[PDB]
RNA sequence: GACUCGGUGAAAUCAUAGUACCUGUGAAGAUGCAGGUUACCCGCGACAGGACGGAAAGACCCCGUGGAGCUUUACUGUAGCC
RNA sequence: GACAAUGGUAGGAGAGCGUUCUAAGGGCGUUGAAGCAUGAUCGUAAGGACAUGUGGAGCGCUUAGAAGUGAGAAUGCCGGUG
RNA sequence: GAGGGUAGCGGAGAAAUUCCAAUCGAACCUGGAGAUAGCUGGUUCUCUCCGAAAUAGCUUUAGGGCUAGCCUCAAGUGAUGA
RNA sequence: ACCGAUAGUGAACCAGUACCGUGAGGGAAAGGUGAAAAGCACCCCGGAAGGGGAGUGAAAUAGAACCUGAAACCGUGUGCUUACAAGUAGUCAGAGCCCGUUAAUGGGUGAUGGCGUGCCUUUUGUAGAAUGAACCGGCGAGUUACGAUUUGAUGCAAGGUUAAGCAGUAAAUGUGGAGCCGUAGCGAAAGCGAGUCUGAAUAGGGCGUUUAGUAUUUGGUCGUAGACCCGAAACCAGGUGAU
RNA sequence: AGGACGACAUUAGACGAAUCAUCUGGAAAGAUGAAUCAAAGAAGGUAAUAAUCCUGUAGUCGAAAAUGUUGUCUCUCUUGA
């Protein structure tokens, strides 16, 4: 929360990684798994 | 896949038939003619006027039944049995080791009811078991 | 609703695909036909499995 | 009453109509087809041959494993009575 | 490039047109949307545009999704007018 | 004439199946209820390819149905077809 | 990824209301000026209604019966045509006259000639004198759920797969392996098992072994449901009626 | 088996960020220019289509009273193996 309150900025959306929809992921045009997260999605195959 | 360029897998999905919408379509009687192609439409369920889904009967049933593991028990390493419910077997009313294939290992066959030929092959290797 | 199974098929039993079947004229009037009598043997359907298909079919 | 004028102004019917006759033809009795024969265009008053005229999904007849009312030593029951 | 096939009712199979809603993208609109009207326009068909008039505020297009998705006949129901 | 009583598996009938709120061999209203209808009628866009049957068998069956036969789509066999 | 005024509540409007019935009961139709009432001062014809000016307004060719304003239907004007002709009304051929387009081997009309008995339904066969429709408009019929089966598609594969529940925004999503199908079949069964059943048989014969399944799902079809749509005469139950 | 001391919630509400110019126009929220806010780009309105014109929205604050639910003291009733 806070990072999430980059919310009302039109095009942006911002979930967890145990989140991660099939759609939100590719309505998307660009993504930015941060680092910890990138390592977890990497961990949860 | 870019959400405005979705394309469904080739050969999956095909438009449903819509009967009764026109004549060029090939379906305006819709189907049948004159008969019991009426709405209720009951054929009967499976019948003619002479009941052949019945001639006589033969039956009974008591409690029993096992679960078959063939002498393709040659998958697992060495010693032991019944444990392989964590390797390759699922539901077991009781666990019988049958013959078939040809054994290639020396291992304890701890199981309820050993098929005879299988017993000769498992014992020809080394181990045997019961109960 | 799951279709109800016909119970009058306590009269066949599944083979592998095909249904094994009861026969003919066992019991009553055995005072006739003798080679006939040795017709304790099975059946199937062929033309009829078309008719009875999905009724004895939760018999898998 | 009809009829002429002034006033008011419905209806059942009706696939579109520029809707003749004879001898045929044809689902076997044709304004509508064939071959002839007759006929300038548009009204008004009249008649009832035809449009298998209109009106009512034939009441007779048969059919449906339709209905209903009634009968009886048809079947199975039952209120009551001995 | 030759060479074949292509009448068709019940009915099987195939490819498509148009409607409303939705998603994503991409656009049009008071310098005039939809609708309505008219045209000598385009495609093998369903059907698609264009220009003008009316109108005065909303609407297409691509790709995919989903349907209260297509009317000339039911003595069909409602309205209008013969 | 006024005020009353008898109500549908019921009532009333100088008896006709007669009357019970303008059609009573069993009233009216609401529900069960979208009763059931092997009968009749209706069933809405387009083009392309193929294309029947009105027969046998059994049927409280005979304008209904079932299995065969004929149609189509798909696999498969592979010269078995004319 | 519900309706948008014939829809959606019967009822978007002072609806259980007009209206109908003795009663129980049955039951409608009917939304929209404009941004703003600025809702037409004044003159004119008329008793008024209504109208033409003059005005308000972006617009009244938005004027109240008011957005848009299709069709049937009714009218005024007319370019071509028609009073010797037998007509399912068009089609094919065609002179004359009139015109000039989304400019293309153009548009309107049509003397005369050839051919020509609407549609649907239902039928062995219907121009049929068999059925249906006065016209125009709107409205009007194979659906959904759950099970089954089959085909196509996709993921895994001797394996495939979760259910309820818990978690999360009424989520695509992690958990949950109870469960289910499959890897083995044969016999009524005891049971035996790549075999088993019948059989005295180590004969013959039946089913079976020679490994491919399973979950999700588009389409086809069946079942359970009203299960394409409209229609009985009638049955039953509870009331309301002897004005 | 009935009643005394406060927390929270229900029944009114309050605060609430940031836009200007020209074109066309009957009217601009549109177009084109430069701007700005955002824990607020939900929605509805304003003479056309508005995050910054208005009602609001994220967020924050709030109860004289009357129920409402609870934390804990009082209040009762209690000899268990
Ligand atoms: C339908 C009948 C009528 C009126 C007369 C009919 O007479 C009958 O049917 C006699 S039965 C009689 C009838 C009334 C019933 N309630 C009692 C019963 O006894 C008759 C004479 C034909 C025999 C049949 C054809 C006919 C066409 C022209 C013609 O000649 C007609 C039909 C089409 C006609 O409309
Ligand atoms: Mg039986
Ligand atoms: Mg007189
Ligand atoms: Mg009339
Ligand atoms: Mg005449
Ligand atoms: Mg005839
Ligand atoms: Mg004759
Ligand atoms: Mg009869
Ligand atoms: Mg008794
Ligand atoms: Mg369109
Ligand atoms: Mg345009
Ligand atoms: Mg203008
Ligand atoms: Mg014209
Ligand atoms: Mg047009
Ligand atoms: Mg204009
Ligand atoms: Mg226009
Ligand atoms: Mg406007
Ligand atoms: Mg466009
Ligand atoms: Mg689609
Ligand atoms: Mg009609
Ligand atoms: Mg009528
Ligand atoms: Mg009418
Ligand atoms: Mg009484
Ligand atoms: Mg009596
Ligand atoms: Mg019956
Ligand atoms: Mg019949
Ligand atoms: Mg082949
Ligand atoms: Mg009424
Ligand atoms: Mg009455
Ligand atoms: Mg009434
Ligand atoms: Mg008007
Ligand atoms: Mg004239
Ligand atoms: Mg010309
Ligand atoms: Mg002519
Ligand atoms: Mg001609
Ligand atoms: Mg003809
Ligand atoms: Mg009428
Ligand atoms: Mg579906
Ligand atoms: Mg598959
Ligand atoms: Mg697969
Ligand atoms: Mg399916
Ligand atoms: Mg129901
Ligand atoms: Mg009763
Ligand atoms: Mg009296
Ligand atoms: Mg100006
Ligand atoms: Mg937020
Ligand atoms: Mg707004
Ligand atoms: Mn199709
Ligand atoms: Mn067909
Ligand atoms: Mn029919
Ligand atoms: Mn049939
Ligand atoms: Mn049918
Ligand atoms: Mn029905
Ligand atoms: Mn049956
Ligand atoms: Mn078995
Ligand atoms: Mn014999
Ligand atoms: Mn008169
Ligand atoms: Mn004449
Ligand atoms: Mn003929
Ligand atoms: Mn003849
Ligand atoms: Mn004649
Ligand atoms: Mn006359
Ligand atoms: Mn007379
Ligand atoms: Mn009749
Ligand atoms: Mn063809
Ligand atoms: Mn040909
Ligand atoms: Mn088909
Ligand atoms: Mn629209
Ligand atoms: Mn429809
Ligand atoms: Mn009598
Ligand atoms: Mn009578
Ligand atoms: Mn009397
Ligand atoms: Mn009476
Ligand atoms: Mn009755
Ligand atoms: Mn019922
Ligand atoms: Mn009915
Ligand atoms: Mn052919
Ligand atoms: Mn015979
Ligand atoms: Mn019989
Ligand atoms: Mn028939
Ligand atoms: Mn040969
Ligand atoms: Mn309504
Ligand atoms: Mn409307
Ligand atoms: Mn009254
Ligand atoms: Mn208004
Ligand atoms: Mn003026
Ligand atoms: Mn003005
Ligand atoms: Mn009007
Ligand atoms: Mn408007
Ligand atoms: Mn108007
Ligand atoms: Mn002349
Ligand atoms: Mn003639
Ligand atoms: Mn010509
Ligand atoms: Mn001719
Ligand atoms: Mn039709
Ligand atoms: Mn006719
Ligand atoms: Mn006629
Ligand atoms: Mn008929
Ligand atoms: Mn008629
Ligand atoms: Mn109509
Ligand atoms: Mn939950
Ligand atoms: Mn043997
Ligand atoms: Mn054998
Ligand atoms: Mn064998
Ligand atoms: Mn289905
Ligand atoms: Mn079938
Ligand atoms: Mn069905
Ligand atoms: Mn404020
Ligand atoms: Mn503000
Ligand atoms: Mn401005
Ligand atoms: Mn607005
Ligand atoms: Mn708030």
């Amino acid at each position: 929360e806070n990072e999430d309150v980059n919310v009302e900025l039109s095009a942006r959306n911002i979930p967890g990684v145990q989140v991660t929809t099939a759609q939100g992921l590719n309505v998307l045009d660009i993504t930015n798994a941060d680092s910890l997260v990138i390592t977890e999605a990497a961990a949860k195959k | 896949m870019k959400l405005h360029e979705l394309k469904p897998a080739e050969g999956s999905r095909k438009e449903r038939n819509r009967v009764g919408r026109g004549v060029a379509t090939g379906n305006g009687k819709t189907s049948g003619r004159g008969h019991k192609g009426q709405k209720a439409r009951s054929g009967g369920g499976v019948r003619p006027g002479f009941e052949g889904g019945q001639l006589p009967l033969f039956r009974r049933l008591p409690k029993r039944g096992f679960t078959n593991i063939n002498r393709k028990e040659y998958a697992i390493v060495n010693l032991d049995q019944l444990n392989k419910f964590e390797d390759g077997t699922e539901v077991t009313p009781a666990l019988l080791v049958e013959s078939g294939v040809v054994k290639n290992e020396k291992s304890g066959i701890k199981i309820l009811g050993n098929g005879s030929l299988d017993k000769k092959l498992t014992v020809k290797a080394h181990k045997f078991s019961a109960s | 609703p799951k279709m109800k199974t016909h119970r009058g098929a306590a009269k066949r039993v599944k083979r592998t695909a095909s249904g094994q079947l009861k026969r003919s004229r066992a019991f009553t009037s055995h005072l006739f036909a003798n080679k006939s009598t040795k017709q304790k043997r099975q059946l199937r359907k062929a033309r009829l499995v078309s008719k009875s298909d999905m009724k004895r079919v939760k018999q898998l």
